[PDB]
């Protein structure tokens, strides 16, 4: 998934 | 809410006093106040005639915006010119047509240049004004006086690439007007390490201009300011 | 003027020359006494407590 | 300074009666305002106030939401609207005065007071002495007493007097149990402590002849004493 | 012939410089060696004023040490409550640029000056309920730098024209003039018996005058610019100023000498108010550098620091009982210490 | 590549704590001396909240990481979602301090007139109002595609308008020098301009380029291998959160006086 913050 | 019947109408008395003290502070907020000095042989009396329509207060109003003019009406000028100093801008008038009066224009230079090297005034610039002209055109040209006699520099004294001439004049009178011009931004342009600059002007007894002369370079001394200090300049 | 003001200065300058001195170690003296005996009342010096004490909230 | 009342008249029970106090003379609108009624067989009692600026108004028990008060400040107008009148409403309203600052004197004016007839926790204050006769060369002394101690932890005691000569309204004496007010001789002269206060008159003169009541004004509502009667 | 009689001045003049080492003993440092020091003094903020919006000049103590005027130059006078930080009174002048003010020690008058020439008394306890302005005092030629009240009709004031006056209120007129300086009068201070003053001026020097009589009495010159600050002390026989050139002096009467200099190597900028406290050990100095010293006034050591202005600290008072010390600064702030 | 590069946690812990003493120490030093209650020293003090609290907000998701590796669902839409308010209001507060220097300028006589504390009280609370509502509802509908139009439009907009403040300001101040020069007796604002706008697209659009490709080439081999460095794009953000209180607040003389007086 997204490890670090998001829409990676 | 431990406070008395008579502690708590007290308190409404005090809510009540510096709602007033706001409302007074906020409607002297874009007021700019602006100091008049002078020599007083020059026409600082009729240039208030010009502006308008113990010391003295002169108050007028352009394009909707205020300002504030103040006269002090000796040889010491200290102990009382610390309180302007935070004022918009200084006005300086010279009569630049008395150089033989005897030396009335050597006075007006020391004049000047106590006030630029003071420690009070440090960030306060200088609006100048060198009126009757009216009366520099009749004594240099068709005259006794002679300027190289009274000043041992405008001998040689080529007239310098920015002059723009008022067309009609001719270049003996323009040569002369420059001269006395330079002589005050000698000082200014020396020790002004971009905190304050002089802004000179020329005018007579019957121009009416002088409102939008004012209004125009206190807008360029607060420009030149902000621009200082956000490292644009 | 020769006889209206350089002359009321040695009026002045005389009235001046003739009063009556005591010495600088009597006087400090008498500024010390007025010191010690005042000592206690003076609330900066030395502080009272906060009881007694109308800004101490 | 002067206060003009006016607006009374005989007013039947249920309908309603508007009262004005025009001011005159002095700067109304940095004074607190209140109104004070005196049934024709009963002592002071107090109505309303409202404050400087419209921010503050309070009323008493046997009138509220009964009664309405309201100020008109820029013509010098005090307003007080009454309405469904019942038949204990029938006394004297009187206008008073009030500011209130460090070392002020409130309740130092009065006006003339209009009169309504109508067809058809409390800190009580004890001033129980009805009548005492005089002589206008010896000394007299009024008691009043509260039910609760009326010194407050900053200071004050907050204990006022004042003397109603008949056919007259009434004026203050003493404000804060040991100040005189402006034109009193100094004669007068109060005195006590926490729950008992005596007022002393010296050397009578034949103007010192009428009713003396005690008011306190530490907490609201404000409550008069019953009144005691001076006569020769 | 304005060469020969004014060759009596030094002839006169070395007279004087030569009668006060004759009269001086010994050093007030030298007897006040062997007591021991204050220590340090520690004082807190513990009220801050706030509403001038503008630069604060003077502020002066009521005689009840609750009460105190400050004047500002936006146009008001402000009454403040120093227990409860409460306004009383409001106060707006005609002249913006106001330079002292002074309050009554009976509680019924404030005075305020200034630029203008004109000194105005204003009344506090009116029937109809604000503050008016009573009599407008005119007849100086210069701008007013400071004035003090004797009782309810009589005011002493100095002025930029280079004379004090003493003034008569229910008439309007002057009934004494004290000439003989040379500078501007910058600052007055009268005694605990309103019967003899004390000013400094910018020709560095100051002078005591009698009242009643209204003639000079003494002449104090020690100081090398111009001076701000006077105030005396407690006892009545001593005084102390305040100078541009980073020196505080201590002056005295009988001994008419200067036997005492507060100065430190760095402190430059000069001192713009002096007062001192009760029993006459502390003396505090409002300097340019926008603090205020705390010096011990028998030993001049320097003892406590007053940090908290963000601007040029113009003012401060000590109460009568000796409890608080107000500031008052260019930053429009109010300051009630320990 | 075509897999996600890796930096360490603690790279995430040492870079939040530098910018968590910066940013505080910046609101202590404005709080306390009073001639630093101007409008202009009030929107610098919203630029160091807002970066406060993306620089914490990253710092407290790296370590629950470390510690937790369907109840954590829940704490990575709240958690994400404090991360988008802060991105808001960071960029918003750059914006406002932008106009709040034209005012100074080209409305220079009336300025206290338009920029009174009543009015500078009402936008700077507004800003983040909107800033809040708007990252609490992107979150939760994340998965839509046009929510990713509506980040890339809010930085190409706020830095195409920054932008042209700046340099309409730069050619105000060189008619300033043609008319100084003359009296008789650039290159200190073109340094300016190329940092105030370099670090502003060299911290910032490197993320915003990021979600250019995510909705348009996610099959191409090129816009893919860019996509595999999203942790080194976050570093940089977290880089603008040191630098923004080096050149906006302690450029003011009085406030790096009110600065060193505290540390
Ligand atoms: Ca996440």
């Amino acid at each position: 998934r997204c490890x670090h913050x998001r829409w990676c | 809410c431990t406070l008395s019947a008579e502690d708590k109408a007290a308190v409404e008395r005090s809510k009540m006093i510096d709602r007033n003290l706001r409302e007074d502070g906020e409607k002297a907020a874009a007021t700019h106040r602006l100091l008049l000095l002078g020599a007083g042989e020059s026409g600082k009396s009729t240039i208030v005639k010009q502006m308008r329509i113990g010391i003295f207060e002169t108050k007028f109003q352009v394009d909707k915006v205020n300002f504030h003019m103040f006269d002090v009406g000796r040889d010491e000028r200290r102990k009382w010119i610390q309180c302007f100093n935070d004022v918009t801008a200084i006005i300086f008038v010279v009569a630049s047509s008395s150089y033989n009066m005897v030396n009335r224009l050597q006075e007006a230079l020391n004049l000047f240049k106590s006030i630029w090297n003071n420690r009070w005034l440090r960030t306060i610039s200088v609006i100048l004004f060198l009126n009757k002209q009216d009366l520099l055109a009749e004594k240099v040209l068709a005259g006794k006086s002679k300027i190289e006699d009274y000043f041992p520099e405008f001998a040689r004294y080529t007239t310098p690439e920015d002059a723009t001439p008022e067309p009609g004049e001719d270049p003996r009178v323009t040569r002369a007007k420059y001269f006395i011009r330079d002589e005050f931004l000698r000082i200014s342009t020396a020790s002004g390490d971009g905190r304050h600059y002089c802004y000179p002007h020329f005018t007579c007894a019957v121009d009416t201009e002088n409102i939008r002369r004012v209004f125009n370079d206190c807008r360029d001394i607060i420009q030149r300011m902000h621009l200082r200090q956000y490292e644009l300049l | 003027a020769s006889i209206a003001q350089a002359r009321k200065l040695v009026e002045q300058l005389k009235m001046e020359a003739n009063i009556d001195r005591i010495k600088v170690s009597k006087a400090a003296a008498d500024l010390m006494a007025y010191c010690e005996a005042h000592a206690k009342e003076d609330p900066l010096l030395t502080p009272v407590p906060a009881s007694e004490n109308p800004f101490r909230e | 300074v002067q206060l003009v009342e006016s607006g009374g008249g005989l007013v039947q029970p249920g309908g309603s009666r508007k009262l004005s106090c025009s001011a005159s003379g002095f700067a109304f609108s940095s004074f607190g305002m209140h109104w004070v009624r005196q049934a024709p067989e009963k002592g002071l009692e107090w109505v309303a106030y409202i404050s400087s600026g419209s921010g503050t108004i309070y009323y008493a028990d046997t009138v509220k939401g009964r009664f309405t008060i309201s100020r008109d400040d820029p013509k010098n107008t005090l307003f007080l609207q009454m309405t469904s009148l019942r038949s204990e409403d029938t006394a004297m309203y009187y206008c008073v005065r009030s500011i209130y600052y460090y070392g002020s004197s409130p309740f130092d004016f009065w006006g003339q007071g209009t009169t309504l007839t109508v067809s058809s926790s409390d800190i009580v204050m004890t001033q129980a002495t009805s009548s005492v006769p005089v002589t206008p060369g010896e000394s007299v002394s009024i008691s009043c007493r509260s039910s609760k101690s009326l010194l407050h932890s900053n200071g004050n005691t907050y204990l006022y007097w004042f003397l109603q000569r008949p056919g007259q309204s009434p004026q203050l004496l003493i404000y804060r149990m040991s100040n005189l007010a402006s034109g009193v001789p100094d004669r007068f002269s109060g005195s006590g402590s926490g729950t008992a206060f005596t007022l002393t008159i010296s050397r009578l003169e034949a103007e010192d002849v009428g009713v003396y009541y005690c008011m306190q004004h530490l907490e609201y509502p404000l409550t008069f004493g019953a009144g005691t009667k001076l006569e020769l | 012939e304005l060469d020969q009689l004014r060759q009596e001045a030094e002839q006169l003049k070395n007279q004087i410089r030569d009668a006060r080492k004759a009269c001086a003993d010994a050093t007030l440092s030298q007897i006040t060696n062997n007591i021991d020091p204050v220590g340090r003094i520690q004082m807190r903020t513990r009220r801050t004023l706030r509403g001038h919006l503008a630069k604060i000049y003077a502020m002066h103590w009521g005689t009840d040490s609750r009460l105190l005027v400050s004047a500002s130059q936006d146009g008001k006078l402000i009454i403040w409550d120093s227990y409860t930080t409460n306004k009383v009174h409001a106060i707006p002048l005609r002249s913006s640029w106001v330079m002292t003010c002074a309050y009554a020690p009976s509680g019924n008058y404030v005075a305020c000056g200034g630029l203008d020439n004109i000194c105005s008394i204003y009344n506090l306890k009116t029937r109809e309920g604000n503050v008016r302005v009573s009599r407008e005092l005119a007849g100086h030629t210069g701008y007013l730098s400071c004035c003090r009240f004797l009782d309810d009709n009589q005011i002493v004031t100095s002025s930029g024209d280079t004379t004090c006056a003493l003034w008569d209120i229910e008439t309007g007129q002057q009934t004494t003039t004290f000439t003989g300086h040379t500078g501007d009068v910058m600052s007055l201070s009268l005694a605990p018996d309103t019967r003899l003053f004390v000013s400094g001026a910018c020709d560095a020097s100051a002078k005591l005058w009698d009242v009643r009589e209204g003639m000079c009495r003494q002449t104090f010159t020690g100081h090398e610019s111009d001076i701000n600050a006077i105030c005396f002390f407690p006892n009545g026989n001593a005084f102390a100023t305040g100078s541009d050139d980073a020196t505080c002096r201590l002056f005295d009467l009988r001994a008419d000498q200067e036997l005492m200099t507060y100065s430190h190597d760095n402190i430059i900028c000069g001192i713009t108010s002096v007062s001192f406290s009760k029993s006459g050990r502390l003396l505090l100095a409002g300097y340019d550098d926008f603090n205020c010293n705390v010096w011990d006034a028998l030993k001049a050591d320097r003892a406590g620091v007053l940090a908290g202005h963000d601007n040029r600290v113009s003012c401060l008072g000590v109460t009568d009982d000796g409890m608080a010390v107000a500031t008052g600064s260019w930053d429009s702030f109010l300051k009630i210490w320990n | 590549c075509y897999e996600q590069l890796f930096v360490s946690p603690e790279v995430f812990v040492t870079l939040g704590v530098i910018s968590l003493l910066e940013n505080i120490l910046v609101i202590v030093a404005i709080a306390k001396n009073k001639n630093l209650h101007s409008p202009m020293y009030f929107f610098i003090c919203s630029l160091a909240v807002a970066d406060m609290l993306v620089s914490v907000s990253n710092g407290s998701e790296t370590i629950v990481i470390t510690l937790l590796n369907s109840f954590t669902v829940n704490i990575d839409n709240v958690i994400d979602s404090v991360i988008c308010s802060s991105l808001l209001a960071s960029i918003c507060s750059l914006l406002s301090i932008a106009v709040d220097r034209y005012f100074t300028i080209f409305y220079a006589l009336q300025y206290h007139n338009i920029m009174t504390v009543k009015r500078v009280g009402i936008i700077i609370s507004c800003i983040w109002a909107a800033c809040t509502v708007s990252g609490i509802l992107f979150i939760i509908y994340s998965d839509s595609s046009a929510v990713i139009i509506c980040l890339i439009t809010m930085f190409f907009t706020m830095l195409a308008l920054m932008a042209s403040l700046y340099v309409h300001m730069f050619l105000m101040a060189r008619l300033h020098i043609k008319r100084i020069a003359v009296l008789p007796g650039n290159m200190k604002g073109a340094i300016t301009l190329t940092i105030l706008i370099g670090v502003f697209v060299v911290c910032w659009a490197p993320f915003f380029l990021h979600l250019i490709f995510y909705i348009s080439c996610p099959q191409n081999p090129y816009c893919v291998c860019f996509m595999s460095h999203f942790n080194l794009y976050l570093i940089l953000i977290m880089c603008n959160s040191i630098i923004d209180p080096l050149i906006y607040a302690l450029r003011s003389q009085e406030l790096r006086k009110t600065f060193k007086e505290i540390i």
